[PDB]
RNA sequence: UAGGAAGAGUAGUACUGCCCGUACCGCAAACCGACACAGGUAGAUGAGGAGAGAAUCCUAAGGUGAGCGAGAGAACUCUCG
RNA sequence: GUAUGAGUAGCGAAAGAAGGGUGAGAAUCCCUUCCACCGAAUAUCUAAGGUUUCCUGAGGAAGGCUCGUCCGCUCAGGGUUAGUCGGGACCUAAGCCGAGGCCGAUAGGCGUAGGCGAUGGACAACAGGUAGAGAUUCCUGUACCAGUGCUAAUUGUUUAAC
RNA sequence: GCUGUACGUAAGCGUUGAUCCAGAGAUUUCCGAAUGGGGGAACCCACUAUCUUUAGUCGGAUAGUAUCCUUACGUGAAUACAUAGCGUGAGGAAGGCAGACCCAGGGAACUGAAACAUCUAAGUACCUGGAGGAAGAGAAAGAAAAAUCGAUUUCCUGAGUAGCGGCGAGCGAAACGGAAAGAGCCCAAACCAAGAAGCUUGCUUCUUGGGGUUGUAGGACACUCUAUACGGAGUUACAAAAGAAAGUUAUAAAUGAAGCGGUCUGGAAAGGCCCGCCAAAGACGGUAACAGCCCGGUAGUUGAAAUGGCUUUCCCUCCAGAGUGGAUCCUGAGUACGGCGGAACACGUGAAAUUCCGUCGGAAUCCGGGAGGACCAUCUCCCAAGGCUAAAUACUCCCUAGUGAC
């Protein structure tokens, strides 16, 4: 279930800025895990995995108009890989 | 619907009474029909990513589906519509 | 609190005095915690005096 | 659908893992944004919808 | 000082859903709520 | 010690190491006080001269110039001399 | 709902000034320089609590007791990286729950084993960089704790290395 | 034609039949009785099995693992057989609601009496437990009286009567009568049979089958006659659990008459004027203004693949019942009653019957026993201390169609 712990890249100027140095921010499934995030993206992009960072991100309220609501609740996975391995691309 | 887009017609009341045209939509949602010719009306639009020159603009406007007639496409005249079953599709048909 | 057998115990009522003052109380059942057999082995329970004086053994 | 029927417990899976992969190409196509086609994202995912429906079905 | 001094463990252990259900009129509370069609629960 | 025991520990290697929190305020305009409220809010650090001293006066590092102003300088009220 | 008082009381302890700039507009925003205030604090950390108030870019309707080109305001995008920090998967205190059990009109009350429960005990990483926003987390170096496999030696076989 | 409210832009699907509607299925994260253990709700940490990945750690799938009750089985102490206990398996429950209706347990006060204590308010409010679609009650140990009636319940009356009551305030029936609705049954016991347990030791005393259930007394037991599926009954009691078919209905729908009539006003005609028409269809709503003839539709007539219900048929299941005798035997025991203390009956201890609770005592059992408002006799009516039972009654979170001098 790869296809599923890995949801979506993220795609922001921190990321694009920290690419560089082989590391890839993907939204990942609130209850997946570090290891499981390894051994996932190690499985769909046949990449070697060093370290797996993971911090959790509560929702933002938003509004339009008499109606509020939190924002999803974000899960953001850092992988880093081997140096002496291929780039996942974006 | 009795009235189907592609159909001809002819407009019952209203200002443009007497008048006739193709149906280029249908909402049944709402039951209007969007006729040619048939209350055109003058949209005060400002330029945008498309008609960017801006303008008031003739176009038609959505009209009542009661307030319209379907012609017969053989006799070019009037008619009001029943349901039959030609072997096994049913159909419209003038009286 | 009740006897196994006959399940007496603590019904309520009032209770009255001269001038008929009406106040509540409770009527107590005298039960006994006794041995009998239950079924085929025995057991300690709550029974009462009355289903005891004659027809079921300690 | 009948299409579908016509498989044997297997290819079905593994049809269902390449709608996978597909997917997860489209998501990260969409969220790079470079993805001109949206509505494939659904027709992928009721495909998936769909075998496992019918692979619960022979079960 | 001022009578509201918060703690979220204080709120939960005294006021909150497993304290609720763990009391017979606690689940009255919650049946009560329900029965007006209160948003939150506790 | 009771026990279990066919595998045991030594060195060097390379690899592995989960979940929650981590922003910001935090003597404060973000906490408790209905307020951007002269109130209250635990602890660690907390320099110099003179000094017994964390007193006091002036200050260092560092923070601030306090969310209406200017200008007349009259009785009365307040705080001061 | 609107008056009256009434353009009245009040505008919530405190030192500002000028020059430049931005801008439709400046006592009020930005910069500079002098000046002044705190300094066992009016500084630096950090609990609890609050929960996005943090950063960036636009904005000035309302809020801000004035003003506003500004904000803890509004929109939109971003931002919180841990084997070693703190809490769990480690321990328990007061207390709480409590199989069975003892009590008791019911409902339930007490309570053993057992288990939860820190404000305590145990437990292995330090110094620098980080020009928008995190840092014992990331990066650079140098390490430590626990385990695993791969090699290379050594040892042990049922009066039994461990 | 469509991708909801909800515009928008983007991208797309649809007569090789979409969106939509109906039926049945599948999927159904986490919490919650929440049940693998914990827990501050929607969070955390696991074990055991099988499989899987890794060079191997690390990691991943899937299944099971709560407590109690009953029931079998196996283990198993002091203690010697054994029981307790422990474990496993098969069932079952747990919790919620409709702030409604009812059954029980427990049970106020304000108030009223122009104070107030008996009394009232009131067995109300409230707590709790049990439920069920109704519950409760119920097939006479009855109601009554020169005459009988034949289970309960609900309604009209009786009646604001009889009566209760600091005889104050106030509480207040019942039966006859008339109606709705209707329905009757089962055990216990003697007695026969088997089995096991005591050897109660030639007797009991427990588990099942038959038998039998009642008041002019009935039954067992003796005989005669029938009866073994001839016929009958049934899951609404009288035993219980299934299955088909047919029809009908509900949950989608289809068809469905007749004016684009002319003219006037008008922004627009459904309105005014003049002509017609349909009607088993002049319900409603909409449409540029008040429409039977514009639209959806209505009356009417049709139709349902699938599922659900009901009514019938079949299957299936299961079924001794009259008579005459009456040697003998049985017919609900720590109850029925009584004393004491309380309560419910309209009935406040009052002359206090009747019913119930607690505690003491404590019957006869068929030449017997109860009731008829203390009680006695006579007469009359009836068989308790065991159980079941639809309908008529009460209520409405809900569904469908509809109504309102709201
Ligand atoms: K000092
Ligand atoms: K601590
Ligand atoms: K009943
Ligand atoms: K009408
Ligand atoms: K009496
Ligand atoms: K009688
Ligand atoms: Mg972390
Ligand atoms: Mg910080
Ligand atoms: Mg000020
Ligand atoms: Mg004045
Ligand atoms: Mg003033
Ligand atoms: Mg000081
Ligand atoms: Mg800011
Ligand atoms: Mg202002
Ligand atoms: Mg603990
Ligand atoms: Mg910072
Ligand atoms: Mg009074
Ligand atoms: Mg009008
Ligand atoms: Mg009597
Ligand atoms: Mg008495
Ligand atoms: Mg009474
Ligand atoms: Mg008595
Ligand atoms: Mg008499």
């Amino acid at each position: 279930d790869a296809r599923d712990i890995i949801k979506r890249p993220v795609v922001t100027e921190e990321s694009t800025s920290i690419l560089d140095d082989k590391k890839y921010t993907f939204e990942v499934d609130t209850r997946a895990t570090k290891t499981q995030v390894k051994y996932a993206v190690e499985e769909i992009f046949d990449v070697k995995v060093a370290k797996v960072n993971v911090m959790n991100y509560k929702g933002k309220l938003k509004r339009m108009g008499r109606y509020a609501g939190y924002t999803n609740k974000r899960r953001k996975a850092i992988v880093t890989v081997t140096a002496d391995s291929k780039e996942i691309q974006f | 619907m009795h009235v189907k887009k592609g159909d001809k017609v002819k407009v019952i009341t209203g200002k443009d009474k007497g008048k006739s045209g193709k149906v280029l939509a249908a909402f049944p949602k709402k039951d209007r029909v969007l006729i040619e010719g048939i209350n055109m009306v003058k949209k005060h639009t400002k330029p945008s990513n498309v008609n960017p020159q801006g303008g008031i603009l003739n176009v038609e406007a959505p009209i009542h589906v009661s307030n319209v007639m379907l012609i017969d496409p053989k006799t070019g005249e009037p008619t009001r519509v029943g349901y039959e079953v030609k072997g096994d599709k049913k159909v419209r048909v003038a009286k | 609190k009740e006897c196994v057998i006959t399940g007496r115990k603590s019904r309520s009522g009032n209770k009255r005095s001269h001038a008929m003052n009406s106040s509540k109380r409770t009527w107590k059942a005298n039960l006994q915690k006794v041995r009998i057999l239950v079924n085929g082995k025995p057991k300690k329970v709550w029974v009462s005096a009355r289903a005891l004086k004659s027809g079921k053994v300690e | 659908a009948n299409d579908i029927r016509d498989l044997s417990t297997t290819e079905i899976q593994d049809q269902e893992k390449a709608l996978k992969e597909e997917l997860f190409n489209l998501r990260f196509q969409l969220a790079t944004g470079q993805l001109e086609n949206t509505a494939r994202i659904r027709e992928v995912r009721k495909a998936i919808a769909r075998m496992k429906t019918i692979v619960r079905e022979r079960e | 000082k001022r009578t509201y001094q918060p703690s979220k463990r204080k709120r939960k252990k005294v006021h909150g859903f497993r304290t609720r259900m763990s009391t017979k009129n606690g689940r009255r509370v919650l049946a009560s709520r329900r029965r007006k069609g209160r948003k939150v629960l506790s």
